[PDB]
């Protein structure tokens, strides 16, 4: 019975590490890719925007998407809520990468302690990704966002624009991070047995 | 460009559901004594 | 804490907790190269491919 116990714990730990790396990839993709919100059929102008970067059309029945924004230069970010959300989504990425680094501690440190260290680093990463997802909709009143989406847009109101893949992928990342955190806690308590 | 995002959201939700389902399978493996 | 442990016993490490400070050099031998490798991977992929 005990050899099966150890085999299942080892395999589930390996899969937990694999899914942790997958969630880290998801976090990097959502932080980088600017597809959190996008135009619709009834929108005045076309374009899309992410946490800091935003691309808008000039409005001549073509693409000509002038693109502006960068996290290195906080001046170009449209609003303070966008800056706060971009910070939290980064703190979340730096905390998930810290767990992937802390995988190296499995050689020397006790396995239960490392499992719990990543459990707590994944819980915090999910909390940051959740604060970043709640705060990002507050900057939808920014004149730059209002210019693209239209007058109907406002705080906590899509208006005419629609959520694109990055937003729902970030929500999925929140759920994945929370589940992985509980998985790490259970594994850490399970090695002790 | 047809400014409609349904296939994109659909595939994103499908991939997300797949990953989440695998994680619930991880809980299934653990909590099953 | 469904396992039957206390919230502290389930969600925190207090078995001996630091005591392991002599092995600090051992951890940094593989921690620091791992951190630098991950930082380069995200740094280069972000600027060359994703955006
Ligand atoms: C594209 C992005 C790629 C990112 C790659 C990130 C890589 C980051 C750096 C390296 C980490 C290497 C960690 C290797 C750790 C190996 C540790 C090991 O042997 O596992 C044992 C069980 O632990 C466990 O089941 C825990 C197992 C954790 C495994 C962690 C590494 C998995 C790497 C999978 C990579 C797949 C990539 C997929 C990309 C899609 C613990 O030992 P041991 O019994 O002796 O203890 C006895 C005790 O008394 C003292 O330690
Ligand atoms: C120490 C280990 C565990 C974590 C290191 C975190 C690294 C990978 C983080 C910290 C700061 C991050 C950068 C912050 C800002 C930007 C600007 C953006 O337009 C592209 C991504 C980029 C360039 C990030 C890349 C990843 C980055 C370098
Ligand atoms: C830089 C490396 C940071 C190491 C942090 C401590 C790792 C855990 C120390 C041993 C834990 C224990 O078993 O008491
Ligand atoms: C396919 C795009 C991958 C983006 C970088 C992933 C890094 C994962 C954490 C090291
Ligand atoms: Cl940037």
């Amino acid at each position: 019975y005990h050899e099966h116990y150890m085999r299942n714990s080892r395999a589930i730990g390996v899969l937990w590490a694999i899914f942790t790396i997958c969630f880290a990839i998801i976090n990097v993709v959502v932080f980088i890719q600017p597809y959190w919100v996008g135009d619709s059929v009834s929108t005045p102008k076309p374009g899309y925007f992410g946490l800091f970067h935003y691309c808008v059309g000039s409005g001549l029945a073509g693409r000509e998407l002038t693109c502006r924004g960068s996290f290195t230069d906080f001046s170009t970010i449209p609003s303070s809520a966008f800056k706060a959300a971009a910070f939290f989504v980064l703190l979340s990425m730096v905390l998930i990468l810290g767990c992937i680094t802390c995988f190296s501690l499995f050689f020397f440190c006790n396995t239960a302690t490392v499992y719990k260290i990543c459990a707590w680093m994944q819980l915090l990463a999910a909390l940051c990704l959740v604060l970043g997802c709640m705060i990002f909709p507050d900057g939808w009143d920014a004149e730059t966002i209002r210019d693209m989406c239209g007058a109907k847009t406002g705080k906590y109101s899509l208006g005419d624009c629609s959520v694109r893949w990055a937003y729902i992928l970030a929500i999925i990342g929140i759920l994945n991070a929370l589940i992985l955190s509980f998985l790490a806690f259970v594994l850490g308590n399970r090695q002790t047995d | 460009d047809s400014r409609d995002y349904s296939t994109e959201l659909s595939v994103t939700v499908a991939v997300g559901a797949s990953l989440l389902f695998l994680n619930i399978l991880a809980f299934a493996a653990l909590y099953y004594k | 804490c469904l396992d039957g442990k206390d919230c502290a016993s389930f969600f925190c490490c207090f078995e001996d907790c630091h005591i392991r400070i002599a092995k600090m050099d051992s951890y940094a031998r593989i921690f620091f190269p791992t951190a630098f490798c991950l930082f380069n991977l995200v740094y280069w992929v972000s600027y060359l491919y994703l955006g």
